[PDB]
């Protein structure tokens, strides 16, 4: 039937990263969530009118089990990279995430998208021209989210599924 | 009727309960948010007792309360007023006579007393399963002493001086079997030759078994303290989640051990025997029921450097590669499997933390604080129930102890280990990838051959237990 | 997993407390500190089938006789402990066995009569008489003894399967 995407979101802990999926996953217009809930990270979409299934990968919180980064990558077909915008060491380490992917994958062109994440209102240190360049040398789309406003979530995802589609 | 209550202008836990201070779920009621006054009134209330509630309250209430008001309002809950006599009993005494007191008595013995002492076994749980509150404010400590030392009268006369000893123990603060454990099992390495120790030269029966002691007692020291309010994800983690962080590391330590006996053995013969032994105590860890262990082991063989050596696993027997899929199948599709099978077993089991880290942190991030409701910010208890039935599904698997051995020194060998060396996590993990490639090359370039480097015996001695009289 | 409620009910000090820990941790708990209310879980399996125990640990004092049919509404099996060397701890079962049938509104509620502290050589009630009470109830007798772990698995397992086939 429909198609299935296998997303996976990585970065760095400690700085809201796990609010992304959440609110892409939630009852949208309802403040609440049982990640306990079987599919509680299953979603049908729709994007360009082609209806598919995003089951998303979300280990936030075993950042330390950092033993198991290859395994849990090597599940998924896309990645969405997240830093937060407040904190500039999250985003110095996505270079080191998208050359882990690129080896779990053994692929120089894996589909994946940069997500920069407001998370708070503690003030940006990551200038947007900053992620930008970054992505641009990447050849990947940059996107920015906010962690409360939902803003952002959809597009990252959506993106992520047209750099499959289009891989 | 129902009882009367002293008026909510002298004692506040008499408010009647509405919208505007309590919500209830749609047989005892279960609350979904309420203002703190009516999550204590109902925490220690007169008509039932609610023992799940006590443990949730006290395992999540200081993201709502601090400490200290915490006391301070079960103190104000305690100190309930008495009713003044009735029309018959001023009657009774106008004439001289007793008067019969039957509501004051009623309201004793079905209102006070119930309140008080579940007032009372509040403070108890909380000093004997939540004492790292008074640990880290020893002002606290004083002002709860002072208040049980300081409670009069009979009824509670009992649990007072019990509850007044429970606390001098915590200040200055051993197991039964139904069987005799198994005999330690040796192979090449002797008793006491520790400078021997490897993968290859202890029993992989005894690793299995040594690592799961070693892991089922980093399991069981993790507090709730070091989990609530997500806190070893924050910046003071290493101050507030140090034992859980110490069971991650040990993970994590084992994992990347695992993956450098298999890519430093260069010779392709020696490198099958070193994955097949890891497989076999794969096997031992499934028999016991430790999960970390299993997880341990097949995230090793999944890692990058190890995942690649199609001519290593080409060689494994199937019945090998059976265990390992069948272990890899527990992970797939967001740890099915792996749930349904810890659910099922008999403990004692050591489970893998990682899924309760990400539900509690997924569960804390997902809901919000306070529901608004007819203009009043309500504490959003359905949201602290879910985290505490986490912490409590973790507990659960804490109490069961193993009944296996320790051997000091194998331990201590396990304990000890440091695979990195003193390299960073980078330089050692792309060392590994490296070696990964020098031993078995990308294609199209040929495989080379290497020497052997072990000078003993490769032959397993297997994983079924021996048992001399 | 189906899912039991255990409730262990008796005098104060009868072992209570000790049993239901020997139970949950495999520890003998020295200490005579008088429970209020306590719960405790324990998933087990028990003839080959999974289970999720709650079990609730009584208060024994008569300063809290008042407050037990709010436990004994939510229990489904109850273990009725008394003390081999104690008379009157025999005697007081009667009165939880009359408290529970009243209060659950039943002549047939899962129950396991229970004589603790076997493992001490000085006896006051004889099994013989502890039988007969058990037999006059339709339900087993089991001495147990908190300290040494004798009898503790099967007194609990026991009302177990006596919930199983109600
Ligand atoms: N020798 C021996 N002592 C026991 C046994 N069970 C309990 N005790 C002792 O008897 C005392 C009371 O035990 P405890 O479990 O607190 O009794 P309880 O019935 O729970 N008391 P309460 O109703 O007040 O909560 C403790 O000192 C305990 O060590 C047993 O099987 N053998
Ligand atoms: C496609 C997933 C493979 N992961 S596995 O089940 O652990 C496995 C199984 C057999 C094997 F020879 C090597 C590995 C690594
Ligand atoms: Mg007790
Ligand atoms: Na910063």
């Amino acid at each position: 039937g429909m198609t299935e995407y296998k997303l996976v979101v990585v970065g760095a802990g400690g700085v809201g990263k796990s609010a992304l999926t959440i609110q892409l996953i939630q009852n949208h217009f309802v403040d609440e969530y049982d990640p306990t809930i079987e599919d509680s990270y299953r979603k049908q979409v729709v994007i360009d009118g082609e209806t598919c299934l995003l089951d998303i990968l979300d280990t936030a919180g075993q950042e330390e089990y950092s033993a198991m980064r290859d395994q849990y990558m090597r599940t998924g077909e896309g990645f969405l990279c997240v830093f937060a915008i407040n904190n500039t060491k999250s985003f110095e380490d996505i270079h080191q995430y998208r050359e882990q992917i690129k080896r779990v994958k053994d692929s120089d062109d894996v589909p994946m998208v940069l997500v920069g994440n407001k998370c708070d209102l503690a003030a940006r240190t990551v200038e947007s021209r900053q992620a930008q360049d970054l992505a641009r040398s990447y050849g990947i789309p940059y996107i920015e989210t906010s962690a409360k406003t939902r803003q952002g979530v959809e597009d990252a995802f959506y993106t992520l599924v047209r750099e499959i589609r289009q891989h | 009727g129902q009882m009367r209550l002293p008026s909510a202008d002298v004692y506040r836990f008499a408010e009647p309960d509405s919208e505007e201070n309590i919500i209830f779920e749609e047989g005892i009621p279960i609350i979904k948010a309420g203002t703190v006054i009516k999550l204590i009134e109902r925490l220690t209330y007169h008509m039932y007792a609610d023992p799940n509630f006590v443990r949730t309250f006290l395992t999540t209430y200081r993201s709502f309360c601090k400490p200290q008001e915490l006391l301070s309002l079960i103190i104000e809950r305690f100190e309930i007023p008495e009713p003044e006599p009735t029309e018959a009993d001023r009657i009774a005494i106008e004439n001289g006579d007793q008067p019969l007191s039957a509501e004051l008595k009623r309201f004793r013995k079905e209102y006070i007393q119930p309140v008080q002492l579940r007032v009372l076994n509040v403070c108890r749980h909380w000093v004997e399963h939540h004492f790292y509150d008074f640990e880290r404010d020893a002002y606290l400590l004083q002002r709860m002493e002072e208040f049980i030392g300081t409670v009069r009268g009979k009824a509670m006369k009992k649990w007072v001086e019990s509850i007044t000893k429970i606390i001098q123990r915590k200040k200055i603060a051993n197991i039964t079997f139904q069987s005799s454990p198994p005999t330690v099992e040796w192979h090449i390495s002797r008793p006491g030759h520790i400078e021997t120790f490897d993968l290859l030269t202890l029993h992989p029966i005894e690793i299995a078994r040594q690592l799961t002691l070693l892991e089922s007692d980093l399991y069981r020291a993790v507090q709730p303290s070091e989990l609530v309010g997500s806190v070893w994800t924050k910046e003071d983690k290493e101050i507030n989640s140090p034992n859980l962080l110490k069971m991650i590391r040990h993970t994590t330590n084992l994992t990347l051990w695992f993956e450098k006996c298999i890519v430093e053995t260069e010779n392709l013969e020696e490198r099958v025997a070193v994955v097949s032994r890891i497989i076999e105590i794969l096997q031992v860890f499934q028999e016991l029921n430790n999960f970390n262990g299993v997880l341990e082991v097949v995230s090793a063989m999944n890692s990058s450097p190890v995942y690649r050596l199609d001519h290593t696993f080409e060689q494994i027997p199937s019945r090998q590669k059976k265990i390992l899929e069948e272990a890899h199948e527990l992970s797939e599709d967001h740890y099915k499997k792996y749930l349904a099978k810890l659910r099922s077993i008999n403990p004692p089991c050591v489970p893998f933390f990682g899924i309760y880290l990400t539900n509690i942190l997924k569960t804390e991030e997902g809901n919000p604080e306070v529901l608004k409701r007819h203009g009043k910010e309500l504490i959003n208890f359905s949201k602290r129930r879910k985290v505490a039935e986490i912490t409590g599904e973790i507990q659960q698997y804490q109490n069961q102890p193993y009944c296996l051995r320790v051997e000091s020194d194998i331990k201590r060998f396990f304990e000890n280990l440091n695979p990195m060396g003193n390299s960073m996590e980078k330089e050692f993990t792309d060392y590994l990838f490296n070696k990964s490639l020098e031993i078995e090359p990308r294609n199209p370039k040929p495989l080379p051959r290497f020497p052997k480097k072990y000078s003993y015996p490769l032959k397993s001695p297997g994983v079924r237990p021996s048992n001399p009289r």
